[PDB]
């Protein structure tokens, strides 16, 4: 028996707050992405890569932040782009209420082990079953080309290719993605945390305000806060494959001037 | 690398 109550009005509150903070550091959203997807946008169309020929026009044409082999050249853009992710979802962290006031080591540890999870989640956001948004919405890469690539690069983006059509399929919105990424950030089963329970209560009242929104905004999907927590186990997995496949190019194979 | 850019961006 649900009621608008002093609680679920403070849980509402929280939900702007982290959307509010979302769309701060991440101004490409879920929504604009969408509408670039989907043609409904007035913005700049999206230059396409679908093939050795218009890559090689679209290193041009398409405006990298980043400054010998296709394939390389590729993935250290990628590694690039996830290096500026790792700040902005530190940046979003800082928003979430309690994070800055944990242990600065826990702090440290919930970002190092959630930063994939949290990079794979938004990816879905800027992807379709064609391809992937690159540049900021100023490029799309097909799935297909990225398939091409030799090994092992051919096989880096397809399994999150496969958790994003899957994912999108729940027809999450911003407002909802927001608390999710939260809930993920405040994992209290991380490795070498020093003081869970202060983690969980964060995350107690992150899951009470998501549960809240997606009963809200989802009013014909009765399960669909089981079918989040769900992916949420997905995602560790698609993690430790993710790991797996940086340490064989490590292994088989110069990086952001931030570390430098 | 990943801490040394948390602890950068976290500071």
């Amino acid at each position: 028996h649900m009621q608008l109550n002093p609680e679920s009005a403070d849980l509402r509150a929280l939900a702007k707050h982290l959307y509010d903070s979302y769309i701060k550091s991440f101004p490409l959203t879920k929504a604009k992405a969408r509408a670039i997807l989907t043609g409904k946008t007035t913005d700049k169309s999206p230059f396409v890569i679908y093939d050795m020929n218009s890559l090689m026009m679209g290193e041009d044409k398409i405006k990298f932040k980043h400054i010998k082999e296709v394939a390389i050249r590729i993935f250290q853009g990628c590694q690039f782009r996830s290096v500026e992710a790792v700040q902005e979802i530190t940046e979003y962290a800082k928003s979430i209420p309690g994070f800055v006031n944990l242990d600065l080591n826990d702090q440290v540890t919930l970002l190092k082990y959630g930063v994939h999870e949290i990079i794979y989640t938004m990816l879905a956001s800027l992807m379709n079953k064609d391809g992937v948004l690159i540049s900021e919405g100023q490029g799309f890469m097909t799935r297909e080309f990225l398939k091409s690539l030799r090994k092992p690069f051919g096989d880096f983006m397809e399994p999150k290719f496969e958790f994003a059509v899957k994912f999108n399929a729940l027809e999450l919105d911003d407002s909802d993605l927001a608390i999710f990424i939260a809930v993920i950030i405040l994992s209290g089963d991380r490795p070498g945390l020093l003081n869970v329970k202060p983690i969980e209560d964060i995350q107690d009242n992150l899951l009470q305000a998501l549960e809240l929104q997606l009963k809200l905004n989802h009013p014909e999907s009765s399960q669909l806060f089981a079918k989040l927590l769900q992916k949420m186990t997905d995602l560790r997995q698609i993690v430790t494959e993710h790991v797996q496949l940086l340490q064989v190019i490590k292994k088989t194979e110069s990086l952001h001037p931030l570390l430098q | 690398g990943l801490e040394a850019i948390i602890r950068k961006a976290l500071m």
